[PDB]
DNA sequence: AGATTTTATGTTTAGATCTTTTATGCTTGCTTTT
């Protein structure tokens, strides 16, 4: 069957685009132009700059940096006159780990095949002496410090004070480039380190606060591109792979759709996104979080469901994944509890409603439960030990949290709003009527 | 610097008008923004205001007790106001800020 | 008699997920039972049915120290049947050592816990979850030494921890019965002057 | 073998070279005049003679020339807010003294220098000072012993040695042994050491140094005041030369709005470079005043109202309800439960439904990662505390106007 | 992705939706993986066994390298990185060494290969709730290990908690949440009844009883017995392994009238309501010395009678704190014999503390200085039993 | 010219320290039942 395999090619294409498109950048014209002209002036003119990408998580900061590096690196001038040192604040948790990584990535004489010799002090002295020994004739370094706010937390901010100071000095032309999500990262800096920082800052707020931009983004993310665009994209990716993410990138030349298939797919995508139901699902999704990582997660859950029996995306499929997104996940845990733990939570809700959210105890809740169990005519048979193990089963799900003493007398707090328990009372399967009457009063 | 003058005048005003001398950086910045708004001059953001108060701290006029977050840092004046008034050397401005109770 | 029943329990697990485990309702007189557990290690080594670690409460203030003394006791006990530093006796090294030795033949990995009442509760529950995670790959048996009663075992083991427990209860004879036996057969014997 | 490389490094017999460019740097004559101003305005290009720091130059020069010619030794403490021309003036005085000693108008002298933030440990200064003497790298104990053998023992012909020490507050620690040794060595007659110490705080010897260390530091002191409205203009117009690429009102606005904040000179020399880069993309060859206004608005940024306006609608309802609970309860620290109740009230007013609390914790985590609010780890839901980091009037300014 | 779900469905009845979602997200290895998946559910829901069978079938059928973990084992991050790279970089021997998170990312970056072979990696971390209690850079890196290593890997996480508990101050990357719902009564009956041939073979290997059982142990009989079992036991627990391990013993009691010649429900409903009281206890009287008994009931009166009532009872919320001298005073008041203060009596106090019959609510560091506070931790019925064996009527002093 | 303790050194983790802040407890000062 040919129709069974074109859908597999479409699904692998859309999944590979949603997951591995590390250099494509929609939007940010002037900001990308600022970052590109700054790195270009550092590589050519020997200026020592510094920059600080800023913005909410999920906006394309790493994608912007990868786009600028992917368009600058194959120039055979930026690639020959500039060495690039990535650093990350989650992996380089101490100054000496980041310093050994700097010594390796710059290929200094004391590195020797990835095992740096000498102490942290000797590594800092050799790095600063190599940087002081250079000049405009030396190669430009481009430091890229992702998670810069964690680099601010290091002792004395000492590595930061070095990395800025070379940028303030007539030494090697380096370009420090922090990338961080906090909008007030600059007040974390020490006043000396803040003085040596050049205060230019690039904010990357997403450009799709309007809903129509969100619908256009969801349409462009699902449509199959024209084949000449696949040729130009594969040409650019081959140019960045002849010279890091390039070992496992998109490579869109592996997939080549027929014009009738691309036309039928883009027709179905425009017809689905013209519907009021898909627009209502995207409206709720945009109302929660506008960031592109959220939409790509929703679209990956949508594209993953394209079985050969059902090739087409439809508005009911987007409504099903959107109903999967919006549901409360603590009510779905409360519905899985057995009737004894549900009676314990109802006794906890009664003790909280009566005493105005005072902290409870296993003894108080067991007494309030036994006052119902003596007349329940189905709960007479339970032992105190079974109710105690049910209370511990409530405690390990973090539906009950300790105030931070014997395990039967420790004070506790309910972790639920009363509306969540009230919706559990309606969503519960095969609830006995005695518990449903006791819950009302 | 003029922003350091406005910071010292708002700190003297909040220390004079209030029995509780537990002044945070955010509680001081929220009054400093209203004072700059009534003076019809542009106010610094909190990220620059923290560096301004840190630069005033080097003179010994203040002492900042650090906390977990930059908003929660506690400014503590270490000069008396009779010295702060002679140090600012702009009595026509301090007479305007200290008579501005309504902006607190 | 209780020794033969415990050895039959360990060999029956060896003939064959939850870890099998054997509560031993021993008396209040805790120091006396080290000879009992030593006789259990002597029988299990003489049959070549198992290798035994013994986890004292003094050695296990934290989960790290408990795992280190457990792996160190199993490896050095096997070395003493036929010295790595205690910093490097990870459970992964225990799995690699068991595969290098006894995968070709199955010896049980008995872990005596003589003073069950003296343990930290969180360290003991985390250790039971760790030993339950390795069942199938590593055959563990967890005999215990409960000086009080089984209600203490049901109290210190929560719903999640007791979900992975298949315990069997053995009972040591009462201390006054042992005193009466010693007083009648020894201190009143005709043969001593 | 690597050990021969490390031994040649620790003996100093191989200089630490850095890789050179494959392509030659561009010639000076191809540059535009605006590029010439952009490279004269770089902060790394120190002028040969600093404008507006003549009095401090005469002070440090008279102190160092008297300490060198008298062959006695001593100490000095210069201090001031960053960017005020401290280290540039001290190195300019020392370069002038070296130019004078080269012509035999002055006795010759050695010039050691350290910096307290280039050292991982306070004791590593002993490793570095000895590295400016012999060039060997040794352990700090052997280096401290050899430095005591050099300074305590009179060995003619001993030459005068000037030990500049930037960043004195990093070298302190609790024991204060390193700063005590560095200030105690000049007091011995055998050592001709003249130590100069640069720092930021004016009150450092009384604030954190010990009483004997403050007694050794002495009463000779100099304070670098912040640059005023006029000196910052003189600095930038000295950097530009005779070029008219900058309007005089543009430099006046840069100096007027930088001197009002800090008095840093690096801020003025960075804002003028950004103004040159802004004028370059407009294809004009003169930096007119609106380019300076755009560069000033960019580099004294205040982008939190843009962040609140760019938030998703449920996050804006959350930011309204946190300020509503702050106004209602009075205290500035609110639990998540009352914030969620005010969220349900505001969402019932606006007509949109709100996400259930497990998604409201995701909204609170996003605002706490963006630092629009301060919030705890999410493991203690409904009882976690939510400080508002942005001011309450900024939220209404974002969501109304 | 079809063969894996076809091979897992017979092992896992009533999980066709979860197996279908797992085989759509991380089934085929040629297709790119989501960066992280978080499936969650209650105890007994079958997530550890499901991810183990799924990772085993994907590793046998395809090119993937699997790595299963228990995060309780990783008290330090170096243990987790060494086990993860022992599984994802096979046959490295004892030469394997990982210093920190950076070395793990670099050595995983070395494992990337050509796209023709379509390799994949998979990491399951059971007990993922412990990941938020450790180094606070393990969880954010694990949620973007695919972007960091440039490598086709998904990091599955397994916990009893929703992902709303897992957010930190710095935020987190996106994750594909998945919910394993616990079964209703009908699906639980189908799951308990899915092992019918095993119990039928177990009875047929265990001789008139053999033919009278094999002619009457057919599928409707086991289904009706499981209906009679779940009519009483589903109220206390929905936990499937506990229902299995109790239902086998209850069938062993239930089967006797059929072997010995409705008409069954009352004979089992005797024992069935006895097994209901022994639920969660997984089983297949504290003798004391005399003066230890008096010390224990005196500690119970000290923790149960409050400080003010001793003056009226002895001159002749929770359990209360009591100092050791208050315990000795109540012990001498109730003893009515007056033994001396030997070493053995205070040794009995300390060894009652060591057995968790008493407790140290405070003090601890200064037991001898008199600042120590003890708290009795036993129930009233054990005290009444001790007072029966002793002959001291405790209820007079309460 | 190569293997072995030997020693000197650097790192890391557990413990001492500084500082704030919060609390039970030690004492006080009335306070009030028997
Ligand atoms: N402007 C954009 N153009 C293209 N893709 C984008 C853009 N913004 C976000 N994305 C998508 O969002 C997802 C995450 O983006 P990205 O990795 O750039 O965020 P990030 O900058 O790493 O955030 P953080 O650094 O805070 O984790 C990526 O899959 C990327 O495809
Ligand atoms: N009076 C001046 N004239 C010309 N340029 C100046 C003047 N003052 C400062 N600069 C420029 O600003 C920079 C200030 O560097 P300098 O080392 O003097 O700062 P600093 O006061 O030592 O800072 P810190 O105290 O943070 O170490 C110099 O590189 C110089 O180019
Ligand atoms: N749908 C099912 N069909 C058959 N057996 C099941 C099913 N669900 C669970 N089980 C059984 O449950 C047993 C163990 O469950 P498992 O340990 O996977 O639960 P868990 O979620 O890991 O528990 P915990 O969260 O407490 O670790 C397995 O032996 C398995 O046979
Ligand atoms: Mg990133
Ligand atoms: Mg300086
Ligand atoms: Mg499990």
């Amino acid at each position: 069957p040919e129709a069974d395999r074109e859908l597999v090619s479409i699904r692998r294409f859309l999944k590979e685009r949603l997951q591995r498109d590390y250099t494509t950048l929609r939007g940010y014209a002037k900001e990308r132009s600022n970052v590109r002209l700054l790195l270009q002036r550092t590589a050519e003119m020997g200026e020592s700059n510094s920059l600080l990408l800023l913005g909410p998580r999920g906006s394309g900061k790493t994608t912007l940096i990868n786009s600028v590096l992917a368009d600058l690196l194959p120039n055979k001038s930026f690639g020959e006159n500039t060495l690039i040192v990535h650093l990350d604040g989650n992996l380089h948790t101490d100054d000496r780990v980041a310093l050994k990584s700097i010594t390796v990535q710059m290929q200094l004489e004391n590195a020797a095949d990835g095992k740096v010799f000498g102490s942290f002090a000797e590594n800092l002295a050799f790095l600063l002496q190599c940087l002081k020994a250079g000049g405009k004739h030396s190669k430009s370094v481009i430091f890229i410090l992702e998670e810069f706010d964690l680099f601010c937390a290091h002792h004395n901010q000492t590595l930061l004070y070095n990395l800025f100071d070379v940028s303030q000095s007539a030494q090697a032309p380096i370009c420090v480039l922090g990338v961080t999500c906090r909008l007030d990262v600059i007040e974390l800096l020490e006043k000396r380190v803040k003085s040596r920082f050049s205060h230019r800052q690039v904010f990357l707020f997403p450009s799709l606060r309007r809903f129509e931009d969100y619908v256009d983004l969801c349409r462009d993310l699902l449509s199959l591109p024209t084949g000449n665009s696949l040729l130009l994209a594969a040409e650019k990716i081959y140019n960045l792979q002849n010279i890091y993410f390039s070992r496992n990138h998109f490579d869109p030349g592996e997939y080549g759709f027929s014009p009738r298939l691309r036309d039928a797919w883009n027709k179905q995508i425009c017809k689905v996104l013209a519907t009021q139901q898909a627009r209502s699902t995207l409206q709720a999704l945009h109302d929660f979080d506008i960031s592109e990582a959220y939409l790509k997660n929703f679209l990956f859950r949508l594209v993953a469901h394209l079985r050969p029996q059902s090739p087409h995306i439809t508005a009911e499929k987007m409504a099903a994944v959107g109903s999967q997104f919006e549901g409360d996940d603590k009510i779905e845990l409360l519905c899985g509890l057995s009737v004894l733990e549900l009676c314990l939570i109802i006794a906890i809700k009664h003790h909280s409603q009566i005493y105005d959210r005072d902290s409870f105890n296993f003894e108080i809740i067991y007494a309030r439960f036994s006052k119902f169990a003596k007349v329940s005519t189905t709960m007479q048979a339970v032992e105190r030990s079974i109710v105690l193990k049910a209370f511990e089963h409530l405690r390990i799900a973090e539906l009950i949290m300790p105030l931070t003493v014997q395990k039967e007398f420790e004070m506790h707090k309910l972790a639920l709003t009363y509306s969540q328990i009230h919706h559990c009372m309606q969503r519960y399967q095969a609830l006995p009527t005695e518990v449903a009457q006791w819950a009302q009063s | 610097p003029l922003q350091q003058k406005l910071m010292l005048c708002t700190l003297v005003l909040m220390l004079r008008n209030e029995r509780n001398k537990d002044i945070s950086m955010g509680r001081l910045h929220e009054v400093y923004r209203r004072v700059c708004a009534k003076r019809n001059i542009l106010a610094l953001d909190q990220a620059e205001f923290t560096g301004t108060v840190d630069l005033v701290e080097t003179r010994g006029i203040l002492r900042i007790m650090r906390k977990k977050e930059p908003r929660l840092h506690k400014v503590l004046l270490q000069w008396d106001e009779e010295e702060v008034h002679a140090a600012l050397s702009d009595k026509q401005l301090i007479a305007s800020i200290l008579s501005d109770t309504a902006c607190l | 008699r209780t020794l033969e029943q415990l050895v039959d329990f360990v060999v029956g697990q060896a003939e064959r997920e939850v870890l099998p485990t054997a509560a031993l309702l021993t008396g209040i007189n805790q120091p006396d039972h080290l000879s009992q557990f030593t006789a259990l290690t002597q029988r299990l080594h003489a049959q070549r049915a198992a290798m035994v670690c013994v986890l004292q409460s003094r050695d296990c203030a934290t989960l790290k120290a408990a795992v280190e003394t457990l792996v160190f006791g199993l490896v050095e006990d096997n070395a003493e049947v036929e010295r790595l530093r205690r910093s490097q006796c990870t459970m992964k090294q225990l799995k690699s050592w068991y595969t290098n030795n006894f995968d070709s033949e199955r010896r049980q990995l008995v872990v005596i816990l003589p003073d069950f009442e003296c343990f930290n509760a969180s360290v003991l529950q985390d250790l039971i979850l760790i030993l339950s995670a390795h069942c199938g790959s590593l055959p563990f048996v967890l005999v215990l030494g409960v000086a009080t009663a089984m209600t203490a075992v049901h109290g210190t083991l929560p719903y999640h921890v007791s979900s992975k427990i298949r315990l069997r209860v053995f009972q040591t004879q009462a201390a006054p019965t042992g005193l009466n036996e010693v007083l009648d057969k020894v201190l009143l014997s005709p043969k001593y002057a | 073998t690597p050990s021969q490389k490390m031994k040649k490094i620790r003996a100093g017999e191989l200089s630490p070279s850095m890789q050179q460019r494959t392509d030659l740097p561009a010639k000076d004559s191809s540059k535009s005049e605006l590029q010439l101003a952009r490279e004269q305005l770089h902060v790394s290009v120190v002028p040969k003679s600093l404008p507006c720091r003549e009095r401090e130059f005469e002070n440090i020069y008279a102190f160092l020339e008297g300490k060198i010619q008298d062959q006695c030794g001593g100490c000095m403490y210069v201090s001031g807010v960053p960017g005020t021309g401290k280290t540039a003036t001290v190195t300019g005085v020392i370069r002038t003294l070296q130019r004078m000693a080269k012509q035999n108008e002055l006795p010759a002298f050695e010039y050691l220098e350290i910096n307290g933030m280039r050292l991982t440990e306070p004791r590593q200064a002993y490793v570095q000072i000895y590295k400016q003497l012999t060039g060997k790298t040794v352990s700090w104990e052997q280096a401290h012993a050899l430095l005591e053998k050099r300074f305590t023992t009179p060995a003619p012909r001993r030459v005068t040695t000037v030990l500049l020490v930037d960043e004195l507050d990093i070298l302190c620690n609790r024991r204060q042994d390193v700063v005590y040794n560095l200030l105690d060595w000049p007091t011995k007659s055998a050592a001709k050491l003249v130590v100069v110490t640069i720092a930021n705080t004016m009150d450092l010897p009384e604030r954190l140094l010990m009483g004997k260390v403050t007694s050794r530091l002495g009463l000779t002191r100099l304070t670098f005041q912040p640059y005023s409205h006029k000196q910052l203009q003189e600095i930038v117009t000295a950097r530009l030369g005779g070029s008219e690429t900058f309007k005089g009102e543009a430099v006046q606005l840069v100096a007027r709005k930088v001197a009002a904040v800090s008095g840093d000179a690096r801020r003025a020399l960075d804002i003028c470079r950004r103004a040159t880069e802004i004028a370059d993309t407009a294809a004009v060859k003169c930096v007119t005043m609106l380019h300076v206004q755009q560069a000033l608005a960019e580099m004294i940024a205040s982008a939190k109202v843009q962040a609140i306006r760019n938030c998703s609608r449920m996050e804006q309802i959350f930011l309204q309800a946190i300020a509503a609970e702050v106004t209602r309860t009075g205290v500035e620290e609110t639990t998540f439960m009352g914030v969620y109740q005010q969220v349900e009230t505001i969402a019932a007013f606006m007509g949109v439904t709100f996400p259930p609390p497990g998604r409201a914790l995701r909204l609170c985590s996003k605002l706490g990662a963006e630092r629009l609010i301060i919030s705890e780890h999410s493991r203690n839901d409904l009882f976690q505390k939510i400080l508002l980091n942005v001011s309450a009037d900024d939220i209404h300014y974002a969501l109304r106007v | 992705m079809e063969a894996i779900c076809s091979s897992l469905e017979p092992l896992f009845p009533c999980r066709e939706a979860a197996i279908e979602t797992l085989g759509e997200l991380i089934g085929d290895s040629s297709e790119t993986y989501p960066s992280a998946i978080y499936l969650f559910g209650h105890s007994g829901t079958g997530k550890t066994a499901l991810t183990r069978a799924f990772l085993k079938e994907c590793g046998k059928r395809q090119n993937v390298r699997t790595a299963h973990l228990n995060a309780i084992e990783c008290y330090t991050t170096k243990i987790m990185l060494e086990i993860l790279l022992d599984s994802l970089a096979p046959d490295q021997g004892d030469a394997l060494k990982v210093d920190n998170m950076l070395d793990f990312v670099e050595q995983l970056r070395r494992q990337a290969a050509t796209r023709v072979e379509d390799q994949g990696f998979l990491i399951a971390v059971d007990n993922a709730e412990r990941l938020r209690d450790m180094d606070a850079n393990v969880l954010p890196v694990l949620l973007r290990l695919q972007e960091l290593t440039n490598l086709n890997l998904c990091v599955i996480l397994l916990s009893q908690l929703p992902f709303e508990k897992f957010y930190n101050k710095t935020g987190l990357s996106e994750i594909v949440c998945l919910h394993l719902a616990q079964y209703n009564k009908a699906e639980t009956q189908r799951i308990l009844g899915s092992d019918f041939q095993q119990v039928r073979n177990q009875l047929l290997e265990q001789k008139k009883r053999l033919e009278i059982c094999q002619e009457a142990v057919t599928e409707d009989f086991y289904n009706n017995y499981l209906n009679l079992f779940l009519s009483v036991f589903y109220k206390a627990c929905r936990d499937v392994p506990e229902l299995q391990l109790t239902a086998r013993k209850c069938l062993s009691t239930y089967l006797e009238p059929v072997l010995d010649g409705s008409r069954l429900w009352r004979h089992i409903a005797g024992p069935l309501r006895s097994a209901l009281t022994q639920i969660y206890m997984r089983i297949e009287s504290l003798e004391l010395p005399y003066y230890a008994k008096f010390l224990l009931i005196a500690a119970f009166l000290a923790s149960h009678n409050a400080a003010k009532q001793d003056k009226r009872l002895f001159v002749k919320l929770g359990p209360k704190s009591f100092s050791i001298d208050r315990l000795l005073a109540i012990f001498y008041a109730i003893l009515e014999e007056k033994v001396g203060l030997t070493c053995n009596l205070l040794s009995q106090i300390s060894t009652l503390v060591h057995l968790n019959l008493l407790s140290f609510v405070s003090g601890e560091q200064n037991i001898m200085e008199g600042s120590a506070r003890l708290q009795c931790t036993i129930g009233l019925e054990f005290v009444l039993q001790i007072g029966k064996v002793v002959g001291f009527n405790v209820r007079q002093y309460l």
